[PDB]
């Protein structure tokens, strides 16, 4: 499911 | 004397930890108890010498000590507990090196400057000169708090420490310098920090390391405010300038973050001459995360600049960028924009933002993403007070419709909170031939929440269009929804019943509502059947005494009658509530 | 407010200040069973050695 | 004395409903009244229709709360939920105090079963423990609330027809009579019937095998089909498996696994499901995605 997911959230 | 040194070595090595707490917190009564001699003497070389294979022993230890002071007898013998820190700093454990730092920040607060000048300051070169990084990072904290009270010669002594464990080679204690450094000008003179900091201070920028290069971005804005605007462009602006554009993008993120309190620190006319430039091409980096970030603070940089070229620079170079933007396709800069664009609503304008934002927060609310729709949706009510109702509501009243009913609930509810506004801007009659039908809907959906939030509404809009309109119309429905075999539709009804009976007069209320609420009494719900007390309790101030003492006594007696115990109490409540009996 | 059985050792009229609170914490019958099992703690030796724990005057004053 | 408790309580819910947890002195009082008002309650805790069966929690309060918005305010709609929600979040102690204080205020209107987490060994080591000696510092509310969790209920009988327990069925247990018959007036053991009922899961196979979780069982369509038949039941409820819809169908429409716990430790982002069903029997289904924060 998280390989679905989109997250580019990066600090 | 040795007693206690021997009831707390048997104490202190066993299993468990929590003994070991306990004779720790005690381990200042035990030192009272003693004496000041007696601790200084036996007890600190004890604790100093000691070594424990478990930390929270060490912390509670740690922070103890710095209490332990006034034990030891106040500031002239501080001299005398200062090895036992030092000897804890050196720890292969982070947090119990931060709370050593705090309390050798507490015990050099204390300490008088002659004391210190004479014990503190040889400490802290041995502390910073010992071979392990440990000792370095717990020395470099030290710094900030020990220059006030020292001499020039001292202070210029520690200023050098302070440039060579720098110019160390390692980044795990440069972080750690450079993370002190913008505190450490806080203490220092311009001439100082203009001679010596900056230099170093641009080292470190230079660096490879962007975890150091982070720190340094943050000891710049900190340096940057501590100094006037006549020197910054001297030396600092470069500076920033190359770091803005390093190839790594974790520098170019952390700088986006505190652009704001750059731009504030060095003034409108900087910001105009090279800060917004930059900014720009942060919107343009492929990076999703410094554009993000960058997007967060677009409303509080705008609002920050003079109105005399605000405009001019936000139609030309901000909105072009701010649409493109927006045309982007990644949905967290997407999301994280949409919540900040309405924020320069009132700063373009009403001519303004209808001319160009409008489009945009159309396009936005138009969009297949749950997180920028409910996340634009939310600050609606910003451009409502900038821009008049009908011109809003006329743009809006397209999409109502569709935005009415789709997946969030969220965005459901925003909106269900703003239509009164669209009631009494279009009419009793445009909103009887469409938004009705939307009320009657949504007081029907599933979640709870909407329910509760759409009565709410159809208690504002009874008041904003005629006691005799909602007779008219949402009373035969409304009341007419009382028997589905579901009971949830029941209950909705009760509280639809409750709202409206606060602003439907008391005539129709009696003739209408009370008969059909009164019928409710006997329903086979447990729910409804204490629901329907609390109702009355809340209906009953608004009733007439004959009315209440003929019908309502005898319902809420005889809901005391039935078996469940939590109706019957409810029912007990609302009769001494209203003193019916 | 806890008082551990260091205390009394330490000190004598701690104990007569704690059965004088009208609510000792711990309760007497506590206070009974920690020191008793501070004297019944066993002496173990350097060699591991299990023995049976020496009447010291810390022993003395516990039961005392 | 019952009167002025009662609006002492109200305060506690309010304050509870705020995120500020009681004194430590209150949670005593609380664990000590619940113990006589759970002391009554059968093994099989009949609850009468309508109801809302909630899934998993794991003690996230934000989480807890948007579910309230979603189903309604305890006192009007009845709630069932379902085990586990004492680990894994960093509000496991307001929420489980929020669910006690729920229970005790009302009798009735709401019902908590017990997971496998809420025991002596597993909360020493899954931060409930830590939780609270961080938060009160002492372990005084850690044994008033590992001793409160014997005595909840084992599982619960909705109208005759509807079962819904933590984990599953298990080789030992055959019959309602026997789960009637089964004490918990004690720390779930390693191994047993009871042991099983909350480790226990549906799976593809058959037959039987050895959980992976190390301890329970594994039961297939047809065990499930079977135990049904023996008594009569027409559809079992199950939450302890993480899943995406929120509510997932097993075995042809017989075990539901309902999980209402959205973004499970806070990064799965897996959404969460709510069941409901009214009066006259008829199930729907609601979905969420944690609020804002
Ligand atoms: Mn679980
Ligand atoms: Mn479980």
């Amino acid at each position: 499911y998280l390989k679905q997911v989109p997250s580019p959230l990066r600090e | 004397s040795l007693y206690p040194i021997a009831v707390l070595i048997d104490e202190l090595r066993n299993e468990d930890v929590q003994l070991r707490l306990n004779s720790i917190k005690k381990l200042s009564t035990i030192a009272l108890a003693l004496g000041v001699e007696r601790t200084r003497s036996e007890l600190l070389p004890f604790l100093t010498d000691t070594i424990y294979d478990e930390d929270e022993v060490l912390l509670a230890l740690a922070e103890q000590l710095g209490t332990f002071t006034t034990l030891v007898g106040g500031p002239e013998y501080v001299h005398c507990l200062l090895p036992p820190l030092e000897s804890l700093a050196t720890v292969e454990e982070t947090v119990v090196r931060d709370k050593a730092v705090e309390s050798l920040r507490a015990i050099s607060h204390e300490h008088s400057p002659s004391d210190l000048e004479a014990h503190f300051v040889p400490l802290v070169k041995r502390l910073a000169g010992g071979d392990w990084f440990t000792s370095r990072t717990s020395a470099c904290g030290l710094f900030s708090v020990c220059y006030p009270r020292v001499s020039s010669a001292v202070k210029a002594e520690l200023r050098q420490y302070f440039r060579n464990l720098c110019s160390d080679d390692t980044p795990m204690v440069r972080r750690a310098a450079a993370s002190k450094l913008g505190e450490f000008a806080k203490v220092l003179e311009l001439d100082n920090v203009k001679s010596e900091i900056i230099p170093m201070f641009s080292n470190l920028a230079s660096d490879e390391q962007d975890s150091v290069r982070l720190l340094a971005v943050e000891a710049c804005v900190n340096i940057a405010q501590l100094l006037p605007q006549e020197d910054l462009e001297a030396l600092v602006m470069p500076t920033l300038r190359q770091a803005a554009e390093d190839k790594s993008w974790r520098v170019r993120y952390m700088v986006a973050d505190k652009f704001t309190e750059l731009q504030k620190a060095v003034g409108p006319e900087i910001t105009k001459t090279d800060l917004v430039p930059a900014f720009q091409n942060l919107m343009k980096d492929c990076e999703a995360e410094v554009r993000a970030a960058a997007s967060h603070k677009v409303k509080e940089f705008c609002e920050n600049l003079s109105a005399d070229c605000r405009e001019n620079v936000i139609m030309s170079q901000i909105l072009p960028c701010i649409k493109e933007l927006v045309s982007d396709a990644n949905q967290h800069v997407k999301s994280a924009l949409a919540s900040v664009i309405m924020g320069l609503s009132p700063i373009l304008g009403k001519d303004n933002t209808i001319e160009h934002l409008l489009p945009l927060f159309l396009a936005q609310l138009k969009d297949e993403c749950p997180e920028v729709r409910l996340n634009i949706i939310s600050n609606l009510d910003c451009v409502n007070e900038v821009i008049g109702i009908r011109q809003l509501s006329q743009s809006l009243l397209p999409a109502i419709v569709e935005l009415a009913e789709d997946a969030k609930w969220r965005v459901r509810l925003a909106i269900i909170e703003y239509m009164p506004l669209l009631a009494g801007q279009l009419g009793v009659e445009f909103f009887d031939e469409k938004l009705n039908s939307l009320c009657m809907a949504w007081l029907v959906d599933h979640v709870y929440a909407i329910r509760e939030a759409a009565t709410s509404n159809l208690k504002k809009l009874v008041e904003k269009f005629g006691k005799e309109w909602a007779h008219a119309t949402i009373i035969p429905k409304v009341l007419a929804m009382s028997g589905d075999p579901n009971y949830l539709h029941r209950m909705t009804t009760l509280f639809c019943i409750n709202v409206l009976s606060e602003v439907c007069g008391q005539d129709i209320t009696t003739k209408h509502m009370l008969p059909t609420v009164l019928r409710m009494a006997g329903d086979p719900v447990a729910n409804v059947r204490f629901n329907v007390a609390k109702s009355l309790q809340k209906i009953g101030p608004i009733l007439d005494n004959s009315t209440l003492q003929s019908e309502v006594k005898p319902i809420l007696e005889k809901l005391t009658q039935d078996q469940d115990v939590d109706v019957k109490y409810f029912a007990q409540e609302a009769l001494t509530v209203l003193s019916l009996a | 407010p806890q008082t551990c059985w260091f205390e009394f050792l330490l000190e004598e009229s701690l104990l007569e200040k704690h059965l004088r609170k009208p609510c000792p914490d711990p309760a007497p019958v506590q206070l009974i069973v920690q020191f008793l099992e501070q004297a019944s703690k066993p002496s173990v030796n350097e060699q591991n050695q299990v023995q049976p724990p020496p009447d010291n005057k810390r022993n003395r004053i516990l039961k005392l | 004395d019952e009167k002025v408790f009662t609006k002492e309580l109200d305060q506690w819910i309010e304050q509870l409903n705020e995120c500020k947890q009681l004194s430590e002195s209150q949670v005593k009082s609380l664990c000590e009244k619940a113990k006589e008002i759970l002391t009554k309650e059968s093994n099989v805790q009949e609850v009468r229709c309508p109801v809302t069966v909630c899934g998993d929690v794991h003690g996230q309060f934000h989480d807890l709360m948007e579910l309230f918005r979603i189903g309604g305010k305890s006192p009007d709609t009845n709630y069932l939920f379902m085990g586990d929600y004492v680990d894994r979040g960093y509000y496991s102690v307001e929420t489980v105090t929020l669910l006690v204080a729920l229970k005790v205020r009302y009798r009735e209107r709401i019902t908590i079963l017990r997971g496998n987490h809420e025991s002596r060994q597993i909360t020493q080591v899954y931060g409930f423990y830590d939780e609270c000696l961080r938060k009160y510092g002492n372990a005084n509310v850690w044994k008033y609330f590992t001793d409160l969790f014997d005595y909840l209920p084992l599982t619960a009988l909705v109208d005759g027809q509807i079962f819904c327990l933590h984990g599953g069925l298990s080789p030992s247990i055959d019959t309602l009579d026997h789960i009637r018959a089964l004490d918990r007036l004690q720390e779930v053991p390693h191994e047993g019937p009871m042991c099983d009922l909350l480790w226990s899961d549906p799976d593809d196979r058959g037959g039987w095998g050895i959980s992976p979780r190390g301890a329970g069982y594994t039961f297939g369509q047809d065990i499930s089909e079977t135990f049904n038949h023996a008594n009569g039941l027409t559809l079992v409820s199950r939450a302890h498996q993480l899943v995406m819809e929120g509510y997932n169908w097993c075995h042809d429409r017989n075990v539901v696994t309902i999980f209402s716990a959205p973004n499970y430790c806070y990064r799965c982002g897996n959404q969460a499901a709510i069941m409901e069903l009214d009066d006259t029997l008829k199930y729907s289904f609601l979905q969420f995605d944690p609020a804002p924060r």
